[PDB]
């Protein structure tokens, strides 16, 4: 029927950390004002990417139990979930945070930045697909926390300790789906987005092959 | 390796 006091606590802590995330106004302004060319457009995206990583590192550190993990496991989680967590954040920015005029200018910059349509087309399909679900802020926060605390990233020493942090989050999300949408396939649809995000590791890897970025981007990718 | 990443992780 409802979340236990322990599950409410976990959700509260995650929501707090999710709400403290902010895309600077300086960045939204650049989307609107900066010169329109492949080099300038690619440079704005590079800036947005660096900021997403900074925002996601700050969110991750505050996740319940993340700090109890080994420091080397903490880095493997950040490096392994980067691409996936960024797309999830960029989808929320594109679908919910930006005004309708700004989204249009951003799409125009994305499509004219040197990045292949082979990458850009499933990105926008994913954006439309996540937009269709009409996800609450709780669902975006929990999915982001679930993506980050994935126990099957490369170079994780203590996978079991990571599982113990991810599993109660999966339990909370399913319970929320039952409470908010008592549409019984809503959880399965959210899981579908998790597997859809995984395909982006492949499109990003093929893009990287063809220090044009930032030191944080070179380190995390 | 991961010097910038470690810094953001260890700050406060
Ligand atoms: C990973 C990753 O996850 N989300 C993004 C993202 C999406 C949309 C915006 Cl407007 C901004 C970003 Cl950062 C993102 C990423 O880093 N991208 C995107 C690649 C697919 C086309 C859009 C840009 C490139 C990568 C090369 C360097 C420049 C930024």
């Amino acid at each position: 029927m409802e979340l236990t006091p322990d599950q409410q606590t976990l959700l509260h802590f995650i929501m707090d950390s999710y709400n403290k995330q902010r895309m600077p106004q300086e960045i939204t302004n650049k989307i609107l004002k900066e010169a329109f060319s492949a080099e300038e457009n690619f440079l704005i995206l590079t800036e947005m990417a660096t900021n997403h990583v900074q925002v996601l590192v700050e969110f991750t550190k505050k996740l319940p139990g993340f700090q109890t993990l080994d420091h080397e496991d903490q880095i493997a989680l950040l490096k392994g979930s980067a691409v996936e967590a960024m797309f999830l954040r960029s989808a929320e920015i594109f679908n919910k945070k930006l005004p309708s005029g700004h989204s249009d200018l951003l799409e125009a910059r994305i499509r004219n930045s040197g990045i292949s349509d082979e990458y850009i087309t499933p990105m926008f399909s994913f954006y439309k697909s996540i937009g269709e679900l009409k996800m609450t802020q709780e669902e975006y926060a929990l999915l982001t926390a679930i993506v980050i605390l994935s126990p099957d990233r490369q170079y994780i020493k203590d996978r079991e300790a990571v599982e113990k942090l991810q599993e109660p989050l999966l339990d909370v999300l399913q319970k929320l789906c039952k409470i908010h949408q008592p549409n019984p396939q809503h959880f399965a649809c959210l899981l579908g987005r998790l597997t859809e995000l995984r395909t982006f590791n492949h499109h990003h890897a093929e893009m990287l092959m063809s220090h044009k970025f930032t030191p944080l981007l070179c380190e995390i990718w | 390796d991961h010097q910038l990443l470690r810094y953001l992780l260890d700050k406060d």
